[PDB]
């Protein structure tokens, strides 16, 4: 089987961005009002740190962040120079809805505007290298429903 | 010299499909990057590679339970890789 | 009993991504239907996975070109799968 | 490594929704005035049969469904008992557009309505069993652009 090339040191970069703190989004948007901060954020923060770090990846961390500053910060990657990396990777920790995830202050970012950066044309030297995404983040509102099945 | 497709080689980690919430322990972190991690810790090591791995944080976080509301979190990943994604430790 | 997520254990094989064309050669079949059966046929006797041959449909279709337009297709697989899945010949 | 069960003889149905003519999608829908018909479509329809009946499944072959047949289809299926089954499959060959495919009658189905009928609660037979959906159509207009890449 083919396997991407996965040796360089860094890997690549992975990006945390941990979002907590949702006071602005309390107080701008209206519908918004009573989203929670979201407490325990940092325990992922920290376990992705210390996984990916231990994959031999470069953990650029970024807590707390807007809209904008989400944008800000991938640009920033897109631009730079990928060259002597084989992976690129790109955690968000953050509420969400349908298609998108919020900044902290409640703005909303469609999901496929922040992977769209790093296509190969966007982004030529990562071309024909991973670029991997985790998004951790509700989707919606509505509850899963669970359904019996026999034990394994 | 090969042309590919601009939007080969993606992966995206889904926390849960479409519509639905997906949850957070305030003292342990949230199902899904807490599976995640220890999968990972656990069979990267093993050579195994993301998409084995992310089948298992499919099945570990589906027996998960909001017993509040008798909630549960279904995890989606979606991909255009063309080779297999492994995360060596040498 | 146990309880899993409703959405649970589906595979979704899409020809394309979102937004764009897929291809049909009209004396041969589609470029994704025509690689998913070569690889199911040549992969499944080996005890392959399905993600494992997705993965190569996508590397295959990614190399194949529209010379009119320059054109190309990039298969997409999503997946709530918690096993993996093998087709057995036996 | 866990694995579905897969020992059932067959081992489930395989739908294969074969869509070639589309004469009345050009008759009734403005937009479709020029929509082709898919001439060598019966090539992938003959591959997916000889394919998955060498993988021991049951080929249930319908060509040229409008969208009310499709659901016609599928909630037949939906309610069939799969208890002595191991797997689901449906193969649907069709014109598309963004998130939905097309009738040969030009009305448009979206996917999530097609896959949607076969969750735990709504097809209880098939919990816990693999539920397999290739669609073969456009998800729209554009073109997907190339990147240069070295060769393997």
């Amino acid at each position: 089987d083919k396997v991407y090339q996965m040796k360089s040191k860094p890997r690549g970069y992975c990006l945390i961005i941990n979002n907590h703190n949702f006071a602005k989004a309390r107080e701008k948007v209206p519908k918004l009002h009573s989203i929670r901060d979201r407490n325990g954020t940092h325990l992922d923060a920290g376990a992705l740190t210390t996984t990916f770090e231990e994959l031999h990846f470069e953990i650029k961390p970024h807590d707390d962040c807007t809209v904008e500053q989400i944008y800000e910060i991938l640009k920033i990657y897109q631009l730079m120079d990928h060259s002597n990396m084989d992976c690129f990777i790109c955690c968000i920790l953050s509420h969400g809805d349908k298609g998108i995830i919020y900044g902290t202050d409640g703005q909303e970012a469609p999901i496929y505007e922040l992977t769209s950066q790093f296509t190969g044309l966007k982004c030529p030297s990562l071309a024909g290298k991973p670029k991997v995404f985790f998004i951790q983040a509700c989707q919606g509102d509505n509850y899963q429903k669970g359904i019996p099945v026999e034990t394994d | 010299t090969r042309y590919i497709p601009d939007e080969a080689d993606f992966l995206l980690g889904m926390a849960t499909v479409n519509n639905c919430v997906s949850y957070r322990n305030p003292a342990e972190g949230t199902w899904y990057i807490q599976s995640l991690c220890q999968s990972l810790r656990e069979r990267c090591p093993r050579g195994d590679d993301i998409l084995t791995i992310l089948t298992e944080v499919n099945y570990e976080v589906s027996n998960k339970d909001d017993k509040k509301n008798m909630g549960k979190q279904m995890p989606q990943p979606t991909f255009t890789l063309r080779k297999k994604l492994v995360f060596p430790s040498d």
